[PDB]
């Protein structure tokens, strides 16, 4: 015997049902696992962000220390400007009126 | 006037002719570098008898590849791959002077020596591309800095103006 | 089981030809190469795990090259190059490539996020510095009297 | 668990780590609490098409 293999485990009606059932259930499993791992991803993102800020703060502090007090002061101003902007973010521009089309008659 | 069977003129061309010698050499980093040296040189007119007797008619083929390969490898070994990109002119000069010194012994004068196509070919594109991207980002960073300064300046002037 | 196709470039050593002819015959390439190659390939491959074959392939190819060269030399054959081509399973190869593609992309994206975070941090510091110096400049500028500041 | 991990990470990352994560979160919250975006403007208007005699 070179090889022996089972082929077509069925019957026909159930064969279709079987494949279909398999697909749906497996998708459900897919969803479950995917959602958990993604939750982990968000978990990670949050951690990295926190550490990122952390390092940023360290660097900023270091930079301001080098740049002196003056450095700190206007960083504070920038931040205040940012905060103020966020507090109120909106504005509009005014224009004078435009016109509409009309027909021109040329004089004789 | 010549005597026909007795003497034979051997006519050498004094004109400068380009010769490209491809050489594969390693840098200090042990990186493989493909460089093709472009050499333009001609014979010294007074030395022709000497060149013919010593090296021969084909002296371009015999001497050039040898000395060029020797010198180029010796020079290249000194610098790392990164230097070769930035420093290219310096390397070319150094190769030029050392080559000229060596060439003179044989009675050859080199009009110009230049490194051409530092590669490989895949490397041409990769290297240029990489540098390009880096340059773009760096310059954009430049724009950022400049723009920040301009805004700071504008702020100062505005305050002065309001003043 | 691993299916691998080795490609080899070879030439006979010009000095040894008489020995080649006496020992092997004219048919030297067909008789010697397949045997030596299969033997060495099997011997080398046996040492590494499947996972390594994928990541490590350059290492394995060099190892096979060196071993084959040594063996070939005794035959008076010179090998210019030896490289492994097509490492695979039928279906498994396809799946393998897909898996690699996906993993690579995710990793790169991960770096995108990290890099961007770095960039934002830098921007924040630079702006803080900028404001700071702007403040300093403004203050100094005020030297154009208090009317200036007003 | 995220909280737990963050706390542990902060511990390894030291005090500096916690401080700016704190500011990060604060900015995030402040951001959402007041979010909106506006745009700068460029003034303009149509022009006229005039025929010139030749």
């Amino acid at each position: 015997l070179d090889d022996v293999s089972l082929t077509h485990l069925t019957f026909g009606k159930e064969f279709t049902e079987a494949v279909e059932a398999k697909q749906v259930a497996q998708q459900e499993a897919e969803r479950a696992r995917f959602v958990v791992e993604k939750a982990e991803q968000q978990k990670k993102a949050a951690i990295i962000s926190a550490e990122g800020d952390s390092k940023a703060a360290e660097l900023i502090a270091n930079s301001l220390a080098t740049a002196g007090d003056g450095l700190i002061e206007l960083r504070k101003l920038e931040a205040a400007e940012d905060i103020a902007y966020q507090l109120s973010r909106s504005r509009n521009i005014t224009y004078l009126p435009a016109g509409q089309s009309v027909l021109l008659q040329l004089p004789q | 006037f010549l005597i026909p069977w007795v003497q034979k003129p051997i006519i050498f061309d004094c004109r400068s002719r380009p010769r490209n010698v491809p050489v594969i050499t390693g840098s200090k980093d042990l990186q493989n570098v493909n460089i093709t040296l472009r050499i333009l040189f001609r014979p010294v007119a007074s030395q022709l008898p000497r060149i013919f007797t010593s090296i021969g008619e084909d002296y371009d083929e015999r001497v050039l590849p040898s000395i060029t390969t020797e010198i180029l490898k010796s020079v290249v070994a000194r610098f790392d791959a990164g230097e070769l990109i930035t420093q290219r002119e310096l390397v070319s000069r150094q190769v030029s002077d050392d080559l000229t010194e060596r060439a003179a012994t044989f009675g050859l004068i080199l009009d110009d020596v230049s490194l051409t196509h530092l590669t490989f070919g895949k490397e041409f594109t990769e290297a240029v591309e990489a540098k390009q991207v880096a340059q773009q980002e760096a310059e954009r960073a430049r724009f950022v800095v400049e723009k920040a300064e301009q805004q700071k300046k504008a702020a100062i002037i505005s305050a002065e103006g309001d003043s | 089981m691993v299916n691998i196709s080795l490609r080899v470039l070879s030439r006979p050593n010009a000095q040894e030809l008489p020995s080649m002819y006496q020992r092997l015959g004219l048919d030297y390439e067909e008789r010697v190469l397949p045997s030596i190659v299969n033997e060495v390939l099997k011997s080398v491959v046996a040492k590494f795990n499947a996972s390594q074959l994928i990541t490590q392939r350059a290492q394995v190819s060099l190892l096979i090259r060196r071993e084959l060269t040594e063996r070939a030399k005794d035959f008076s054959l010179i090998l210019d190059d030896v490289a492994i081509t097509e490492l695979s399973f039928s279906r498994e190869y396809t799946a393998a490539v897909e898996a690699k593609q996906v993993a690579q992309q995710e990793a790169q994206r991960a770096q995108f996020l990290v890099e961007k975070a770095k960039q934002e941090q830098r921007q924040k510091i630079v702006q803080a510095e900028g404001e700071a110096e702007a403040a300093k400049m403004l203050g100094e500028a005020l030297s154009k009297n208090p009317g200036y500041i007003k």
